[PDB]
RNA sequence: GUGUC
DNA sequence: GACGAATTTGCGTGTCTCGACACG
């Protein structure tokens, strides 16, 4: 026995309340308009044009407000979420600078100047929704259970996607097609985005950048550096036995050429390198600035560059020969990004570009001027601001070739269909490749990811891991400084790489430090400085977001502090025993000695994942040994949030696990507390939802319990008469009749109208009445004298909702009466009536459709098992055992063994005894409860005490031979009703391009018939069917032609022969006499050749 | 959203004990108690007032009130 | 087999698109190409004079 | 672009 | 001994890289 705590779980809530979930989201966002827009600001500062240098402005200070709304003339007041959702208006604040111009001689300071405005996020520091009341929620008619994170423009909800991407500034030694070859990326803030790549053949290396013309030998490069005696050259690169073979050929090339001096090298290179100043200037500043530019070059020292080639070189030699390759699927590597930089390098160029073309607003009037003084305010605009960050958030193309880069698909509008297709989708995150089937690896689940990112939770398709969600306890590092960083690695006793010589890197106790891609020195004894930087980041000194990690294979200790990478607490323990004792959780218990001074404490750290690649960790408490680092603190934090509410997901199969977490989205259910509020285009919602008697702790850590999207209902592990095939269910009428399953479906109908440049207008006449009784007609029946519908009424099938009459072009109007299409009989909930920014009436209306399951229907069991209804049996049937208790919903026990699901078994019998009993049984994963303790309990009440009853069957009336298994099973009802998968069609539109039937069911289209289902008709060998589904029902044409040129003539008629005596008919489809007239004009004219049918 | 007024198994209205429920789990009494002391004996006409959540009066505070 | 005559294509193969947005009308590629070659026909034939 | 087979 | 002719091999470039339905 070993002194456990069983105290541990009450971390994990106190941890999400300070971050984690969705409010890095907001993080992100809270410290760029707080950090990165005054950095920005201060990057572009001084800007003055060239007609003389006596005009400049000077930028001070520069900061954003609350949101607000300019209306008619100078109305600026605060608005809420729900008003810019209804009006189709845009969540922005402005931005007000305090600049400076010299105008004439005296110089202006004009303070609070406007510029434009800026999205706010929903839950941000700026906005009105934060620090309020659920009292103060529901006076602004907003969800307080809503998490946030989204941006509303246009009146949509619009989330940008996490996107991850791979490390820069760093070295890569990867094998292709023929051998092994090194490649460097660098980026750095200012854009210099830079690839070079040494590749060996025929035992000679060489180095490519886009920016010479062919290859440079390595020691070439090294001779131009600086280094010019090549003794010293093998001894930065290596002196060993075996790396002296493969660097004598390289050597010895280099003497065939005559190059010996820093001159011939840079006159070499100058003329290989091409570009669209003397060669040896060129090639200079080459070396200088245009190949590695995140080694810094302090006046001309091309030293630290050498040296980092010479240590480059000596990893691929070590590369060579070997096995040991680096691969892409490390997540250590992987960094990750957040919607922060994206905008920062938008508002950046966005800046840049008014900054530059304003620069050339006032160079063209100050040779032609009028007066002696230039006012700039009044040449100054604020629309491109605004147009930009619109264009970009809305339409998704972040095209900045200032930044040459373009990305589409970046910002997706936000899944409202339930509560946890809202929350599921803000963890999303995409992958830098593209959807192609060559990917095996990064779709792989890969073995370093533990913990950060949910390996169940994945669509099923096309995407097959190129989608990924987070974990539940994670979190995203931001960026830092390293000037305290380094001045304490300094003050350790590292040593300064300059003074050292090529010899003392290559033995094997001096190592190299390592920070973000740049050698900071040699340190011995690496251990002592691995050991005071954790005591210095564990007592508080050093921010707790800084990683160090050592490799023992190329001796290097690596510094990370970059941005954008994964941490998770970890609980620190000490030789033998967690730290965390049981007095200092009853504190926290208490009220006190919360999370930060935790860490503060010295009690839990922060691990990376190439920080815990050098940790051990322990599971649990009892498997703790004696080299064991840092422990978990829970084991159950892996599964994701979609994973979180399948019950004992170790029971249940992978597949399983993932189908039900990608159906857990698509269950209808209700959305929030204000439904009736909000008018979104389509909305499903349940009449009575129920309770899981069988929760999960993550249903309670996201408050699942107050919005469910299900019922439980009582089932009957049974085959049935014939109605439970592979996947099919089997209702209860009575049940049904009841209200098991009520659904209700609310769809949208938005019209907005507005003036022109003239004065043209819209309007909108109303009912129509006729001469013999004062009743309105029967297009326009529900329409109200003002012209629109009423609520509260029903609307049938082909009927005017609104009438909209405008101008052609005293003015002649044409009438677009709006029609409402549908195959049901809809019904009127509200109609709302409002004004947009831009001066037009805006009318929209909600119409609510009320539906009960029936055949055709599909649901799941929120266990990885999916079915549409099959037989609707009535109360008659379906057997009571004995208390008279009739089955709800047949399922059939042949699904079972395939499908490999026994955690639905252990959840049923835990809601039955929980029902018994009348107390909630935990089922959470790796834990919960057991099957020993609760068939023990079930044994009290006086039932059977696993899962057995006796059955009286009811359509005979006889006793079941064998026991039925029958208990409560949370079900929920899913989308995608075959009320709207039902299709026909015999005669309708077609295309103007071609005639044939037009695609989609809301324009009546036909179906398609491909080559596959062509194949079958053919293997058979009918002929007769094929020509009759292909050209007599799709595009039977009769055209005509001549015999003695092939023409496409008309009305018997040619126009090459002017005459109609060789003329004659055929019947060919459509789209072949398109396809000749469109051949025709390519200079290619198919001659035809006519003959008889009976010759 | 409000208590069903029958169960959807047998047809046992359940509709008229929601309040004398949620009244009885005030007096220091068990959910057990009150659901064996209101009438309930079987487990299929229990879980109506068991598991069943409240949603109409979180919707009242964002319904239309006149001034 | 050198073009110097080209083929006016008819005009029931290029369908106009048209637009219950802005009264608006939308040609086809060939159309646009067309209508641009002919403006550079005509800018030859002024230059030489 | 998203969702299902 | 020196020049015209024919062989083998490293290197340049173009084409796709299953089907279906529904919604905005
Ligand atoms: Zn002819
Ligand atoms: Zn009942």
């Amino acid at each position: 026995p070993i002194p456990t705590v069983e105290e541990k779980w009450r971390l994990l809530p106190a941890f999400l309340k300070v971050k984690g979930l969705v409010k890095q989201h907001i993080d992100s966002f809270n410290y760029f308009i707080n950090v990165e827009i005054k950095k920005i600001m201060k990057a572009n500062e001084k800007v003055t044009s060239d007609a003389d240098p006596m005009w400049y402005l000077k930028y001070l200070n520069i900061y954003v407000g609350l949101p607000d709304v300019e209306e008619s003339f100078n109305v600026t007041r605060p608005v809420s979420p729900h008003e810019c959702r209804l009006r189709d208006m845009t969540y922005s604040a402005p931005i007000t600078v305090d600049i400076e111009y010299t105008r004439g001689s005296q110089r202006i300071i004009r303070n609070a100047l406007p510029i434009g405005r800026m999205p706010i996020m929903l839950r941000s520091s700026n906005c009105v929704l934060t620090g309020k009341t659920p009292a103060e929620f529901a006076k602004l008619n907003e969800c307080p259970l809503d998490p946030g994170g989204y941006f509303i423009v246009k009146g949509v909800e619009k989330v940008i996607l996490i996107q991850e991407q791979l490390s820069k500034n760093r070295i890569i030694v990867e094998a292709d097609r023929k051998g092994a070859v090194g490649a460097s990326v660098t980026s750095s803030t200012h854009e210099k985005k830079s690839r070079t790549n040494m590749a060996v053949k025929q035992g000679r290396f060489y180095l490519r950048h886009n920016t010479l013309s062919e290859d440079i030998p390595i020691v070439i490069i090294f001779k131009a550096m600086g280094v010019e005696s090549d003794q010293e050259i093998v001894q930065m690169i290596g002196t060993e036995e075996h790396v002296m073979a493969a660097f004598g050929p390289s050597l010895e090339e280099c003497q065939k050429a005559q190059i010996f001096t820093q001159m011939q090298a840079l006159k070499y290179i100058g003329n290989k390198v091409r570009r669209q100043k003397t060669k040896i200037e060129e090639a200079r500043e080459l070396l200088a600035s245009t190949i590695l530019t995140h080694v810094p070059v302090k006046e001309f020292n091309f030293r630290a560059k050498c040296i980092y080639t010479a240590v480059m070189v000596r990893r691929v030699i070590l590369a060579q020969g070997d096995n040991k390759v680096d691969d892409r699927d490390y997540y250590g590597n992987k960094r990750l990004e957040l919607a922060g930089q994206l905008l920062s390098l938008l508002f950046e160029d966005l800046f840049k570009k008014f900054n530059s073309e304003m620069k050339k607003i006032a160079d063209q009037v100050i040779p032609k001027q009028r007066a002696a003084q230039f006012d700039v305010v009044k040449h100054m605009r604020q629309d491109q601001i605004t147009n930009g960050m619109v264009n970009a958030i809305s339409t998704g193309n972040w095209s900045l070739k200032r930044f040459k880069m373009d990305r589409q698909g970046v910002t997706q509008v936000l899944s409202r269909l339930s509560y946890i297709s809202a929350l599921g989708m803000m963890t999303r995150i995409s992958s830098q490749f593209e959807k192609t089937r060559k990917v095996s690896g990064p779709r792989s689940l890969q073995p370093s990811q533990w913990g950060m990112l949910c390996p169940s939770d994945t669509p099923e398709g096309e995407a097959c891991g190129l989608v990924k969600n987070l974990a539940l306890m994670t979190h995203i590092t931001t960026d830092m400084e390293d000037g305290p960083i380094v001045k304490l690695a300094s003050n350790l006793g590292v040593e300064d790489v300059n003074l050292l010589c090529g010899e003392e890197l290559s033995y094997p106790n001096v190592f190299l430090v390592f920070l973000n891609g740049n050698i900071l020195g040699v340190i011995r004894d690496h251990k002592k400085l691995v050991n005071t930087f954790r005591l210095m980041r564990r007592a508080g000194y050093i921010n707790e977001f800084v990683s160090i990690s050592t490799n023992l294979t190329d001796r290097c200790v690596y510094i990370s502090s970059d941005g954008g990478r994964l941490c998770r607490p970890y609980i620190i323990v000490k030789k033998q025993k967690p730290a965390v004792t049981n007095k200092h959780m009853e504190e926290l218990a208490q009220g006190y000695r919360n999370f930060e001074d935790f860490l503060h404490e010295s009690l839990v750290e922060y691990l990376d994942v190439n920080e815990e690649n050098d940790c051990n960790i322990a599971l649990y408490e009892h498997t703790i040994n004696k080299d064991t680092t840092h422990l978990e603190i829970e084991p159950f934090t892996l599964l994701g949030v979609c994973a979180g509410l399948i019950p004992y997901p170790h029971h249940n199969q992978s597949p399983r696990n993932t189908y039900q977490c990608a159906m857990g989205k698509q269950a209808m259910g209700t959305i929030g507390y204000n439904q009736r509020n909000r008018i979104d285009t389509l909305m499903y919602l349940l009449a009575y939802p129920q309770k899981p008697m069988v929760k999960t702790k993550t249903i309670e850590l996201i408050e699942f319990e107050k919005l469910p999207a299900g019922q439980n209902a009582t089932v009957a592990v049974m085959s049935y008469s014939g109605y439970d095939i592979e996947d099919a269910l089997v209702l209860n009428k009575a049940s049904l009749d009841r209200g098991f399953g009520r659904c209700l479906v609310y769809k949208n109908a938005k019209c907005t109208l507005k003036r022109y440049t003239n004065q043209t207008f819209d309007k909108v006449m109303g009912p129509m009445l006729d001469a013999a009784t004062r009743k309105p007609i029967w297009r326009h029946e529900i329409l109200d004298a003002d012209g629109i519908c009423s609520p509260g009424e029903k609307v049938e099938n082909k009927q005017v909702l609104v009438n909209k009459s405008m101008p052609t072009v005293q003015p002649q109007y044409k009438d677009v009466p709006i029609t409402y299409k549908g195959a049901t009989d809809s019904y009127i909930e509200k109609v709302m009536i409002s004004s947009n920014a831009e001066d037009a009436f805006l009318i929209k209306m909600l119409l609510r459709q009320t539906r009960r399951p029936e055949i055709g229907d599909k649901f799941s069991s929120r266990h990885g098992q999916k079915g549409v209804c099959g037989l609707i049996v009535p109360q008659e049937d379906m057997p009571f055992c004995d208390s008279g208790i009739c089955p709800d919903i047949i399922m059939n026990p042949h699904g079972f063994p395939s499908r490999m699901t026994v955690g639905k078994l252990i959840e049923l019998l835990a809601g039955k005894a929980g029902v018994l009993d009348g107390r909630f049984h935990y089922g959470t994963a790796f834990g919960g409860s057991k099957v020993k303790d609760v068939c023990e309990d079930l044994v009290r009440h006086g039932y059977n005490y696993l899962g057995k009853d006796y059955v009286t069957s009811g359509i005979t009336g006889e006793p079941l031979e064998a026991y039925i298994y029958f208990g409560p099973v949370y079900y929920q009802k899913l989308k995608h009703m075959v009320l709207d998968k039902m299709h026909a069609r015999a005669r309708g539109p077609r295309a103007v391009l071609t005639r044939q039937p037009t695609e989609g069911r809301s324009r009546d289209g036909g179906l398609r018939l491909g080559e596959m289902e062509r194949d079958c008709l053919i293997g058979y060998g009918a002929s007769m069917l094929l020509l009759e589904r292909l050209m007599i029902s799709s595009d039977a044409f009769e055209v005509d032609v001549c015999g003695q040129c092939g023409l496409l003539g008309y009305s018997g008629w040619c126009h090459y022969c002017k005459s109609s005596c060789h003329v004659s008919s055929l019947r060919i489809p459509y789209a072949c006499k398109l396809l000749f007239q469109e051949l025709q004009s390519m200079n290619i004219i198919p001659r035809l050749k006519l003959s008889k049918y009976n010759e | 959203m409000i208590i069903p007024v029958r169960c959807f198994t047998c047809g046992k209205i359940v509709g008229n004990k929601w309040e004398a429920y949620l009244g009885l789990l005030q007096a220091e009494y068990t959910e057990g108690d009150a659901l064996d002391a209101l009438g309930l004996k079987r487990y299929c006409c229990r879980r109506m007032l068991l598991a069943h959540v409240d949603l109409i009066e979180k919707l009242l505070n964002y319904a239309p009130l006149e001034k | 087999l050198i073009l110097t005559r080209l083929l006016v294509p008819p005009l029931c193969i290029r369908p106009s698109v048209v637009s219950d947005l802005k009264s608006g009308t939308n040609e086809d590629d060939l159309t646009m190409k067309l209508t641009e070659i002919i403006f550079l026909n005509d800018v030859i034939k002024k230059h030489r004079i």
